RNA sequence: AACAUG
RNA sequence: UCGAAGGUGGGAUCGGCGAUUGGGACGAAGUCGUAACAAGGUAGCCGUACCGGAAGGUGCGGCUGGAUC
RNA sequence: CUGGGCAGUAACUGACGCUGAGGAGCGAAAGCGUGGGGAGCGAACAGGAUUAGAUACCCUGGUAGUCCACGCCGUAAACG
RNA sequence: AGAAGCACCGGCCAACUACGUGCCAGCAGCCGCGGUAAUACGUAGGGUGCGAGCGUUGUCCGGAAUUACUGGGCGUAAAGAGCUCGUAGGUGGUUUGUCGCGUUGUUCGUGAAAUCUCACGGCUUAACUGUGAGCGUGCGGGCGAUACGGGCAGACUAGAGU
RNA sequence: CAGCUUGUUGGUGGGGUGACGGCCUACCAAGGCGACGACGGGUAGCCGGCCUGAGAGGGUGUCCGGCCACACUGGGACUGA
């Protein structure tokens, strides 16, 4: 399943603009609904819960899928917030967002879901495909000379590209240098209140 | 600028010839966020006046908490009246696994990697005093070498000495 | 018991949950080819094939008999 | 106490009662539902509670509670009995599942509607 | 009666450390004297000597305090009681205050600490903790 | 002496 | 010879029912006293005996977990 | 007639110690059996008072019992 | 373009107002809510948590240090036998020598495969599956160590007794 | 649930079996087992594992894999490695 609902509504409740650029948000940054302008009780559980929601609606991950990402992140060496945001940053629909081929996250998900891409010459259509080190991310020859793929040819500049991946010229393809560590991760959220959420 | 958490606000009652006279107590934690924390009880006829006597009491009772760069140095077990709090260090990926009363004492003190378990009574006032009693039992690696007259390299394990090198370089 | 001896062996082993070393004692039967063994008598044994319903041991030799 | 006492006499876990008997392993258990009647609750909290004395296929006779408002149980309706205890009724540990063998679901439900038994809309 | 003289040895050290006494005397044995050598080499006590009583001998330990009245010994715990003996292997030796303390280990190569038995790869009976 | 109850 | 099943016999052992009867828990606005909590109006509790509608009373020994001048 | 304790001497023995499930013995008072004894006291009981009642408290009497010999009982707020 | 629902919103525990009802009808896991302005009953709007599912019942562990080895207690909260003697049993002062049973080191044999942990590979990804290494806490055989515990052979006088 | 045991415990000579053996038989001896729970009673296929738990533990034995037991109930042998 997906969410398939209003997107500004879950940025107002979480008090954080999750998509890139929104004029509906910042006219009302307070939570939606009819009791929205309240000064609410900030529980310790509320600060851990709403921090976990900030990552599910940034990346578009259901709860059972997001929990399995936590299962291996707590189980790998290093930290837990480092490795949870790493394996969320390695999903294919997030890689397409960081490379500039899509304006938002939800249009990055369809272009992977509708099968407009390859990775190692292999046709893929799964949005939670996790890329690894040295993975080329190619693109279908049918998907060239298409409107959403050529409307993102001239808009290659307004968003920055992170250091761990790289885009090239008119043969559009994305090269993964290594897995992203921490510093080149975009931060709307802290990474310790998610770890403290699953200890309850 | 400091960190503050109110832990409990209960309403207490005194009996007179007329009836019952009510009052509020408000246990407050005030901390540096880095290495210092203070506990102050405070009580008054109204809740914001009971909080403000607690904040002014907690700031006149700071104490320094020995850290390594995210966690405490060795496991301790503290004893209040009948509250028993077991503190225990942890890896840097851990958060603060602690109950709601001992969470406020450790987050205000600047602790990031803790395992805590409260083993005695469930009173929030005595769990806070038992967490404070365990933080006094902590003692530094450079202070346990001056206490023994040895260097630090043979009183402390090498695995936590490198966590001093990594924490500030 | 007419060419048969009874020997009290003993062995000590940890308790599985508590860790204390518990001392217990068995009682095995053994074969005397000639009936020379009385009460007391540290005896050495070696286990054999079934010789009766219960005898599985043989007497090797007597070291430091009954004082 | 004194490890040699624990060697001789170990630790014995304390005894808890079978907290829902008369189902005997089953999650639900059907019955015949004689004697539909109405009981008062305890010292506070007064109303008219709608209960029934159901004879199960566990070969036991239990008092069971009917949640929702309005029912159609008379004397020999097949009911499906689950567990669940009612605090103000002292001898009552079982509820009747609504939307079952003969128990019609509660009419005019539009909230929560899966308890109490109700299809969505026609 | 008198069971476990090593637990008496540590209780005498606690009851005078807690009372800020400068020294303790106690009956001598070669196991108490060798435990005093591990306590001196790890810096918990100052020098000890052997006087002579009526019968037997006497072990006298000079305790150590700071410039201020600081206990140079924090705790003492007996681990391997005579009612329950405690043995450890070289791969899972115990660890006192995360390594800030010292466990007295009785190996076949003499009395050692954790750090003297870990790098020699031996285990034995875990006598005491000091920290 | 004496005097229960709500 | 042994031998399953069956027959006969006297016991053992675990359940159900049983006229009548012993207490137990809980029901509301029942009836009769007021024994304990204040020196609770005779300080109270404990063991035991006898007695009494009922709580309880009295003896004998004991305890303070009472003794308020 | 008989049991235990303390101190001194250090004469002798050479760890002979501590604890002790079960078991055994002792164990206030009341009570039980047989046989004595019975001043005073005093359950039960009886009368008098008090009271709405008074199977109580208070008063006058009063049996067992309290004592002894020999057994049984094995309980106490047997408590520091 | 052919394809969204289910529970909950007094506290724990994320999410609040209106109308209807008036100790009624009902709710409820616990404390409890309802007797005319009910955030707790019924509907509505709004909201939260999840999602091809969502609740409920049953059952087990967790929380529960409420059987406590890790890791509890017994003056008054539940808990020291009325008191002693003593059987089995458990435990045992100082010291020499010895044995190597306990203990400890090492090596061999064994502890199947799967499952589980880790790292790579393959199914478009995942579940799933292939390989490698751990793990398999142990047990048996061999060879080292002798501090402690124990056995055996003596010494000692401080405990105990005379 | 506190006394169980007479082929019972041991020996000798025969018999028997693929094999040791009271496995069977005769004779002789008078033993064997038990408060470290005998003899009874109740329940249960055991395990690799599975679920839970920080661990130690507690619960469990379903798929798959191992061994065992049975084949309407009870008893028996035949054939054959
Ligand atoms: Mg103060
Ligand atoms: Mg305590
Ligand atoms: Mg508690
Ligand atoms: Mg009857
Ligand atoms: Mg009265
Ligand atoms: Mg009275
Ligand atoms: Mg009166
Ligand atoms: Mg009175
Ligand atoms: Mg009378
Ligand atoms: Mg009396
Ligand atoms: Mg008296
Ligand atoms: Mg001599
Ligand atoms: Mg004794
Ligand atoms: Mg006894
Ligand atoms: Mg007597
Ligand atoms: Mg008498
Ligand atoms: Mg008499
Ligand atoms: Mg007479
Ligand atoms: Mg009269
Ligand atoms: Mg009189
Ligand atoms: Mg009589
Ligand atoms: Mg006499
Ligand atoms: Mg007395
Ligand atoms: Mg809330
Ligand atoms: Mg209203
Ligand atoms: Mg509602
Ligand atoms: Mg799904
Ligand atoms: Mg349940
Ligand atoms: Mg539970
Ligand atoms: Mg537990
Ligand atoms: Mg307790
Ligand atoms: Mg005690
Ligand atoms: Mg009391
Ligand atoms: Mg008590
Ligand atoms: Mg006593
Ligand atoms: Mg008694
Ligand atoms: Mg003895
Ligand atoms: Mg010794
Ligand atoms: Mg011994
Ligand atoms: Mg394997
Ligand atoms: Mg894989
Ligand atoms: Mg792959
Ligand atoms: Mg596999
Ligand atoms: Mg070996
Ligand atoms: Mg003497
Ligand atoms: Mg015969
Ligand atoms: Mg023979
Ligand atoms: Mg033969
Ligand atoms: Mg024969
Ligand atoms: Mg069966
Ligand atoms: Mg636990
Ligand atoms: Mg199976
Ligand atoms: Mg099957
Ligand atoms: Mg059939
Ligand atoms: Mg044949």
């Amino acid at each position: 399943a997906r969410y398939t609902g209003p997107v500004t509504r879950k940025s107002r409740r979480l008090r954080t603009d999750l998509v890139g650029g929104d004029q509906a948000f910042e006219k009302r940054p307070y939570p939606p609904g009819q009791h929205g302008r309240a000064r609410i009780k900030e529980s310790e559980y509320l600060l851990q819960l709403q921090e976990k929601q900030k990552a599910r609606f940034t990346y578009g991950v259901m709860e059972k899928q997001f929990r399995r990402y936590y299962e291996e992140a707590v189980r790998q060496p290093g930290k837990t917030g480092e490795e949870l945001l790493k394996i969320l940053e390695s999903r294919l629909d997030n890689v397409i967002y960081r490379a500039g081929l899509a304006r938002t996250r939800r249009m990055a998900r369809q272009l992977v879901s509708h099968g407009h891409f390859n990775v190692n010459g292999v046709h893929v259509n799964v949005p939670s495909y996790r890329v690894s080190q040295y993975d080329i991310v190619d693109v279908r020859d049918k998907s060239l000379n298409t409107v959403p793929f050529q409307i993102a040819r001239e808009t290659a500049g307004e968003r920055p590209i992170p250091s761990w991946l790289q885009v090239v010229g008119e043969r559009q393809r994305v090269l993964i240098h290594q897995l992203p560590e921490r510093a080149q991760i975009d931060v709307p959220l802290t990474e310790q209140l998610i770890v403290e959420y699953y200890s309850k | 600028n400091y960190l503050e958490r109110v832990v409990a606000i209960n309403r207490v009652s005194k009996v007179v010839k007329g009836g019952r006279r009510f009052s509020f107590t408000a246990l407050v934690i005030v901390g540096d966020g880095n290495g210092m924390v203070g506990v102050g009880y405070g009580k008054a006829k109204e809740v914001p006046a009971a909080i403000a006597k607690g904040v002014e009491e907690a700031r006149k009772s700071f104490f320094r908490v020995p850290l390594i760069g995210g966690t405490i140095t060795h496991p301790v077990q503290g004893e209040a009246a009948a509250g028993v709090v077991l503190l225990r260090p942890a890896s840097p990926g851990t958060g603060v696994i602690a109950g709601g009363a001992a969470r406020a004492v450790l987050e205000c003190a600047g602790v990031h990697d803790i395992l805590a378990k409260s083993l005695g009574s469930d009173n929030a006032i005595n769990v806070v005093h038992a967490t404070v009693a365990a933080l006094k039992l902590l003692q530094r690696p450079e202070e346990v070498a001056a206490r023994r007259g040895l260097p630090i390299e043979d009183v402390a394990p090498a695995g936590m000495l490198k966590a001093r090198r990594k924490s500030e370089a | 018991m007419q060419k048969t001896i009874v020997v009290e062996l003993e062995d000590r082993m940890r308790h599985p949950l508590y860790g204390k070393i518990i001392r217990t004692t068995k009682k095995v039967k053994a074969h005397d080819e000639d009936s020379v063994a009385g009460i007391g008598d540290r005896v050495s044994l070696m286990e054999t094939r079934p010789l009766s319903a219960t005898k599985r041991w043989r007497l090797v030799e007597i070291l430091e008999k009954a004082k | 106490p004194t490890i040699q006492q624990l060697v001789r006499k170990g630790r014995r876990d304390k005894i808890s009662k079978v907290k829902t008997a008369a189902l005997k392993g089953s999650p639900q258990r059907r019955g015949v539902c004689t004697r539909v009647y109405t009981t008062t609750p305890k010292k506070p909290n007064s109303a008219l509670r709608k209960v029934a004395r159901v004879k199960l296929t566990s070969q036991v006779e239990v008092t069971a509670y009917i949640p929702g408002e309005g029912h159609n149980l008379q004397e020999h309706s097949m009911v499906l009995v689950r567990g669940g205890r009612v605090k103000d009724l002292p001898g009552v540990r079982y509820k009747i599942i609504r939307g079952s063998l003969d128990t019609q679901g509660v009419k005019n439900r539009k909230q929560a509607r899966s308890r109490y038994g109700a299809k969505k809309e026609k | 009666t008198m069971t476990d003289p090593i637990a008496d040895f540590l209780t005498r050290l606690r009851n005078a450390n807690s009372a800020y006494h400068d020294e303790v005397s106690l009956p001598h044995s070669k196991l108490k004297a060798n435990i005093a050598q591990i306590l001196k080499n790890e810096g918990y006590i100052s020098d000890f000597r052997t006087e002579d009583a009526r019968v037997g001998k006497s072990l006298v330990i000079q305790l150590k305090y700071g410039p201020s009245r600081e206990r140079s010994i924090a705790g003492l715990r007996r681990v391997s009681k005579p009612g329950l003996r405690v043995y450890a292997k070289s791969t899972n030796l115990p660890r006192v205050l995360g390594g800030l303390g010292v466990a007295i280990i009785s190996t076949s190569s003499g009395l050692l600490t954790d750090r003297q038995a870990a790098r020699q790869g031996v285990g034995g009976e875990v006598l005491a903790y000091v920290w």
